[PDB]
């Protein structure tokens, strides 16, 4: 239990800035992601490689959605930098960006099994650059044909979980993580 | 302690698959689900005002889109109140003639053939597959990509599998803005394998048309349909808009088909209770009102869902089965990797092999699966000595053929060649001759030479900025030492002229002769009718290297 | 036409005209290379489409007909409007008045009468199932 | 200069087996051989005058056997008036009954139901398969063998056999005289992992038929027959001899059955240049002519000869169709290695497996290959979580289930255990406590402690030598603490008393329940009837290891 | 006998006697041990395997019914001679006149008449196909 | 060409001999076993494996069989010891001893792919050994269960051609080994 809300997030007050926007059971009734990587690393690797560029992050649940490009638009609506990533409990990730088509991004990690801490650090790091107006070299990912089909089954299952804890027209809350 | 036994067991490569129990109340069941609807029809003054007990006030925009052009409602109500059991023995019965058959099952809800298939074992859906399959001949779809999008290994690659027999064949891009080059690669390498061979480049809607549009594809396919209305939305369409891009491929004289496969809606979360295999015959039922001549469909990219849970291969063939018997042209699938298993993957492509489809991969990788830019297919090019032996033990026509390595040498030699001089006619970056070389005897990109990616992509990106189109690939044949190949690259564009190629399950075959279920129509009426390997192609098919001549 | 005069290509030949009134026999490697034929001439007729239609009918294919119907009107239609009608189809991109007012023109404009009662269907629907721009 | 994608095929296993080009004028050809005869036949008062094209005059051993005893006479002038294409179209229909063919099927000469089977493709075969099987239910037959003669590893790894769905399984030796001993750790073994299990010790036709009369097995079935005279004599037996063997286990109260299979006699280089399923139609024939109940074939151990060849995978298939239309039991072989390919012998086995044949395997190696001594079957204990999840793929019910490891170390060792008091009460030598532990966990034989073979060799032979029979292991095992498993050991033997498991495709469910062709009758009738899996049964093929429940997650 | 009537087990178990006029019931653990039945108490009857012929012909298998018809015959012959008589009839180990007197043995000794006729057809077919002692 | 006949072959007297019986075609239409091995060096590893033991090796070529057990049987009739040797030009072999049932025997070898020349000459030593009245242990054989489909094919090919030369009632040939 390390994800405390703190109020309905609000739009982003300065433009040096990128959201976090994680699902709805992110941290509660899901805590590991696909391979079993803890929710509290995860996070703690995104925010470390968004503040080593000098940016700030900002942790936000989103309820409306569990789908994680929606989860990232509702964060790039209210980034002050127009730069969003959005996190599902199983891992799946996507830095998104302000006034980009829902499907579109600025980088997608559409194989969940394949990030590692090391991932989720370099995702964090490419975000705050493009929040600089950069343009980073995409992060890299290792291949595994296999993956798809061995964890297919089980990332619906864990995507069908967490879309329990949606709650329509509830608006995202502001997240304090803990140390 | 532990047993021997089970640590052995442990090991084997099938129990690393992924494997859930069934989850019936959020459709996480194959087939055969109670949350189905029952099977219903009422018709009032010729317009459906209830399908499969949900009424007309409730239909969602794929209820409104089956019940206004999906379903015969001339038979509806005559096929609703047979007896479904009797209607499946039909399907597997030997004397009931696929052209009496086809007007009841177009007429069926799509509840009403999914009960009907669902009293069928595997052995009675391959005996009416066989049947119920539109084109007389099978056939077999190949992919061919590398990882670096290399043109020359896709020229030779096409040419190679073109060569071992598919009419079909479908390329796709590592780097996006590498695709014009493939497309044209595939094109060219496919019409020196075998002229005839049909290709697309799959891609992006608007820029897989834009490619059609200017004359670089044969054909489309991989035109998504959803099975409730949340994951179609989800996806950015309606089968309204899908139903235009399908009348805009044929308006430019493009074949074209959409793709499908169970399990897609439970993957996303939306499956609103209903077996996967409801839910994707709703995806055929979509794909027949549209207008679209083919499916592209047996779980396809999602076959993780189905095959995790039981009776999910069973479901696969069911639903490849429903396309056929709706007078559909089926490309199954059979081309996304889902075991670690051979023996596995075996049993799953057999249920498609034995009976035959009109494809019966809709993506065998033609490449090894590490060149494979699909993320790997249930059959790769490791696997062609055993696809062939396999052919030979059971006298099967699997669409494929023994071959001699110095043909295949001789034939991507004469692809890259033919490349090279497109290249250098349209002042594209160079083809060298160590290129040609290396692609001539490659396995996969691991054996070519690295190309200069930042000119590919600009130079590719060219032939889209600046409208350059398939006549200019004739005239760089033409000029450069391959007249015959352009040619044939020219009598592939007429075809698009005639508008032959756009009926189900067109190939084009010998001296441009289209193949499709028109002029090929399967009437198949037990042993020793409809289709029978036999003659020339038996003895092509017997010819395996390794057998050994006793005169020797 | 029936199924026995399929294929054109082999039955009737001298049937199949393209958009600019060139015959088959034309795209010859020489016309090519001397620009005798170009790329606007390479494209298929409403009359070919039409003729496949009847053929799919007579094979006992009638939607795959009324696709070809489609498809016969939309020749007529500019590759780049294509693709706008295409997108204006996709949930929340139109309004019910924006789609009317693409049916309108695909029937005044290019007589594809046909496209413009689906289009006209589509924004009915799309009003029902709250499909439109403004109900996302 | 090579090809680097056919120096890739090049070293794939399948481009290790052996192929070869037909041979018509030899017989070196699976089916459809210009050589062989036209189906013809005249019969005059009840005698055959005149067999697909060979009048009586020129009959040999096997002709006359066939003519006298093995064909249907009262149809068989109407059924060979039919057209053959119109025959091989009611096979395979789904709405023309079992009952109504086998009347015609059973009076058709070889060469007439040779030539009907082969206007078919595998797809119709197996959908004929799947309507002429004579039981209902689908079955599976075990090989429980280990390279040492081990029988305490037999006893184990016969009762996790049994536990697995084996209702028939069948050991042979490495070393000639333990076999008393391999018989008797396969009986207990079986009939601790599920009573009712039939076992078979396959051996030298007298030495076998002794063990039988002694009581330590209860079926045979590697009693062979072959398609030429020539083959047959070679073999030193006669149709006569045959036949006279089979009522002589029937007269003991034991079921048996014939072995062939298609390639023996090319093999042995006397086809009298026929096809293979041509010369197996005549075995099994000769096994319907003795009043045999069954057959193994599908090629059995001869399978490198038609694999080798086109078609030759279709020509098992076609072989296996032809016995059950015989109506006869098949026990339909994939019980022998013929590739180094997982696919192909996945593609040899499904010819049988997804119709199902009354055993699917004659002899599924229930132990890893290296300890299978019939040299190798084409499936082995390493493929039983594979065989299990492609059963819950199709929903076909292959007859085995999944099982828990805690399950199978408990049957294992009671199975250990009960051998050790056989042993033990019988004054056998010795069990000791760690080979029950070894064997209770073991894989195979590199698992289990080397004993004393002289030693065992000395008592087995005193097995045979002074007549112990099979009362003596019931009374070891009731005086030494397993009442259940003497009183199961003597309610197989109860069985011989009464015949019903001697007749077609008998095997023993439930609490003693004879299930036969005569009592469990496959009526199918196409799409939802027949035997279907379903149920209880369905829910046990489901229940795989590995798959997740969705109730472990939240 | 039916098929009504098999198994004999389940439908008619007091039907089964075996040689020596035991019941199926005298077959217990309690009388295996006490040595109140043995093994010689343990053989099918003719009786038995005649009841099961009768079964098979309703079955609709004549062929299998001939074969337990023989084997009830056997059922009177040790365990010695049948293994002689299996190989008497192998080839080249018989003459006509050996086979013939096995016939009439079986017929004369243990009334095995289906037999005896079985073994005088071999005799007489080996004649034919020259497959008696001396024809190798 | 390393085969000779010299007449028609005569019957041991003594018990000082081991027959070796190969089929009509070794030597003459086939060269080499099912694996390549030459029928030189398998001849002579077998004369020498016999000669080794202090037996005397004769060599005969029969006619009326190609059987394995056939062409033993009949060299154990001509044995002086009544042992003798058959092989096929397939390489199959067999121990076999006069009075045996012709199916029965010393020591069979029916996987002729798994014989090396190892093999063939302690094949010799037994066989040799069986002549003197001792009880040598079973010459052992490598075990390759993919062994038998492998060449299952190929040696039914290899046995048919043998067969060819077969000639009906003619007797055993002795034969001049260089
Ligand atoms: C399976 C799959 C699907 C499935 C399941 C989608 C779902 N959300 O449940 C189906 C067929 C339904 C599908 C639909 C779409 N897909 Co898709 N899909 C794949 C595929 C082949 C494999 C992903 C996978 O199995 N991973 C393994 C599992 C264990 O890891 P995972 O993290 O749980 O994976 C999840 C995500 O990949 C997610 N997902 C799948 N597709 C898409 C697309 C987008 C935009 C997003 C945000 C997420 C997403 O679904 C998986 C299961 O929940 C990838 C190909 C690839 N190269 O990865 C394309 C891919 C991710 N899909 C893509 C596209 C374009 C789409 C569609 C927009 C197509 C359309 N026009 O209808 C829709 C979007 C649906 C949506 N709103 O999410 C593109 C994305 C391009 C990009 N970088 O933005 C990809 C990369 C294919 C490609 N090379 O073009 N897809
Ligand atoms: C396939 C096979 C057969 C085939 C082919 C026989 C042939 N002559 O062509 C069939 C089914 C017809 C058969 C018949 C018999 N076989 Co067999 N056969 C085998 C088997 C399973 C495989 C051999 C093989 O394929 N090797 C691979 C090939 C490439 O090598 P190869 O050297 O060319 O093999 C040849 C010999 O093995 C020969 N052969 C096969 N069986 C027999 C039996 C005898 C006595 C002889 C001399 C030769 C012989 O045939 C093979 C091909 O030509 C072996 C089991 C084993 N342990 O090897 C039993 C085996 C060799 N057979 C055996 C027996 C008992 C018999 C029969 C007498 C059975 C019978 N009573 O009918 C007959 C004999 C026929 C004859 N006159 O040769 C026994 C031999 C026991 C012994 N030590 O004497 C063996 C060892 C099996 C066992 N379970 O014990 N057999
Ligand atoms: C990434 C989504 C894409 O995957 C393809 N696809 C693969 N399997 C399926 C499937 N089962 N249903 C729908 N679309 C599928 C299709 O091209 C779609 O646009
Ligand atoms: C070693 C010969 C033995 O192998 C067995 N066998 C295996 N395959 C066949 C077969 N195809 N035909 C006859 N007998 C066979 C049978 O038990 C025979 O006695
Ligand atoms: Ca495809
Ligand atoms: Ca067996
Ligand atoms: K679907
Ligand atoms: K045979
Ligand atoms: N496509
Ligand atoms: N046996």
């Amino acid at each position: 239990g390390f994800l405390t809300e703190v109020g309905e997030a609000r739009q982003g007050t300065q433009q040096d800035e990128v959201i976090i926007a994680v699902g709805p059971a992110f941290g509660l009734a899901q805590t590991v992601n696909i391979v079993g990587i803890p929710h509290k690393s995860i996070l703690r690797e995104v925010i470390a490689g968004i503040e080593e560029e000098g940016i700030k992050a900002r942790v936000i649940r989103c309820f409306k959605s569990s789908d994680v490009a929606f989860v990232a638009v509702e964060g790039n609506r209210l980034s002050g930098s127009g730069i969003s990533i959005g996190i599902q409990s199983k891992g799946t990730t996507v830095i998104h960006q302000q006034g980009l088509p829902p499907l579109s991004n600025l980088e997608l990690f559409p194989q969940a099994p394949l990030l590692t801490l090391e991932t989720y650090r370099q995702i964090g790091k490419n975000a705050a650059r493009y929040a600089k107006r950069e343009s980073p070299q995409p992060v890299p990912t290792l291949n595994d044909q296999m993956a798809r089909p061995k964890y297919q089954a089980k990332s619906a299952i864990l995507h069908i979980k967490e879309t329990k804890y949606v709650v329509t027209g509830k608006n995202p809350q502001e997240l304090r993580v803990a140390l | 302690m532990r047993s021997k036994r089970f640590e052995a067991l442990a090991k084997r490569p099938v129990n690393q698959d992924g494997f859930v129990k069934e989850w019936i109340e959020e459709g996480f069941i194959a087939m055969e689900s109670p949350n189905d609807p029952k099977p219903s029809i009422k018709i009032v003054n010729g317009a459906v005002t209830e399908l499969d007990g949900k009424p007309v006030s409730d239909f969602d925009l794929i209820d409104h889109f089956i019940a206004r052009y999906g379903i015969n409602l001339n038979r509806a109500e005559e096929v609703m109140a047979m007896d479904s059991v009797k209607l499946a023995n039909m399907l597997c019965d030997p004397n009931v003639k696929r052209s009496e058959i086809v007007p009841l099952t177009t007429a069926m809800t799509p509840a009403k053939i999914v009960e009907v298939v669902s009293h069928m074992n595997v052995v009675e859906m391959m005996m009416a597959m066989q049947k119920m399959r539109a084109r007389r001949t099978p056939s077999q779809q190949a992919h061919v990509t590398n990882v670096k999008d290399n043109p020359v290994q896709i020229a030779a690659d096409a040419a190679e599998g073109a060569w071992r027999g598919f009419d079909e064949q479908e390329t796709t891009v590592a780097v996006a803005r590498y695709a014009p080059f493939n497309a044209i690669a595939l094109l060219v390498g496919s019409q020196v394998g075998r002229p005839g061979v049909l290709t697309q480049c799959s891609l992006e809607e608007a820029t897989e048309l834009k490619l059609g549009m200017l004359g670089h594809t044969c054909y489309a396919e991989t035109i998504s349909v959803y099975g409730t209305e949340p994951v179609f939305t989800d996806g950015d369409d309606t089968p309204w808009s899908k139903g235009f891009l399908a009348s805009s491929y044929a308006s430019r004289g493009l074949k074209m088909r959409f793709t499908s496969g169970s399990g897609s809606e439970v993957q996303m979360g939306y499956a609103e209770g209903k077996s996967m295999l409801y839910l994707e015959a709703r995806c055929i039922y979509i794909t027949k009102a549209a207008g679209v001549q083919g499916l592209q469909n047996g779980s396809v990219s999602c076959i993780g869902v189905p095959s995790a849970v039981p009776s999910g291969i069973r479901a696969v063939l069911a639903e490849n089965l429903i396309c056929s018997s709706l007078d559909l042209e089926c490309a199954s699938s059979n081309d996304q990797t889902f075991t670690h298993s051979d023996m596995r993957r075996t049993a799953r492509l057999l249920m498609q092999f034995l009976p035959g489809t009109d494809f019966i991969s809709s993506g065998y990788s033609a490449v090894p699966n590490y060149d494979n830019m699909f993320a790997g297919s249930n059959e790769d090019a490791e696997d062609f000595d055993d696809y062939n032996v396999i052919q030979r033990d059971l006298k099967v026509d699997g669409g494929l053929r023994p071959v001699r390595e110095e043909d295949v040498i001789a034939i991507r030699n004469k692809a890259a060649r033919a490349l090279q001089a497109v290249f250098a006619g349209m002042g594209l970056p160079p083809i060298t001759d160590e290129e040609v070389e290396a692609a001539t005897y490659a396995h996969g990109s691991k054996d070519m030479p690295e190309r200069n990616i930042v000119e590919d992509i600009k130079f590719a990106q060219e032939i889209i900025n600046k409208n350059r189109n398939g006549l200019e690939v004739v005239k760089a044949l033409a000029q450069g030492g391959f007249t015959d190949v352009a040619q044939d690259m020219l009598n592939i564009q007429k075809a698009k002229l005639t508008g032959d190629y756009l009926h189900t399950s067109a190939i084009i075959v010998g001296d441009g002769q289209v193949l499709s279920a028109v002029n090929d129509v399967n009437d198949y009426a037990g042993p020793a009718t409809g289709y029978r390997l036999q003659g020339e192609r038996w003895e092509e098919i017997k010819n395996i290297p390794g057998a050994l001549d006793p005169n020797e | 036409a029936r199924v026995s005069d399929y294929p054109l290509a082999n039955k009737h030949p001298e049937w199949v005209k393209t958009a600019t009134n060139k015959t088959l026999d034309d795209f010859t490697l020489e016309n090519v290379l001397s620009n005798k034929v170009t790329a606007q001439d390479m494209r298929i007729t409403p009359e070919t489409l039409r003729l496949q239609a009847s053929i799919a009918k007579d094979a006992g294919r009638d939607r795959l007909a009324m696709n070809f119907e489609r498809a016969a009107e939309l020749t007529a239609v500019p590759d780049d409007r294509i693709l706008e009608i295409y997108n204006a189809l996709r949930p929340y991109r139109s309004t019910k008045e924006e789609l009317l007012a693409i049916a309108d023109d695909l029937e005044s404009r290019y007589q594809a009468k046909i496209c413009a009662a689906f289009v006209r269907e589509a924004a009915t629907l799309y009003v029902e199932r709250k499909k439109l721009k403004g109900d996302d």
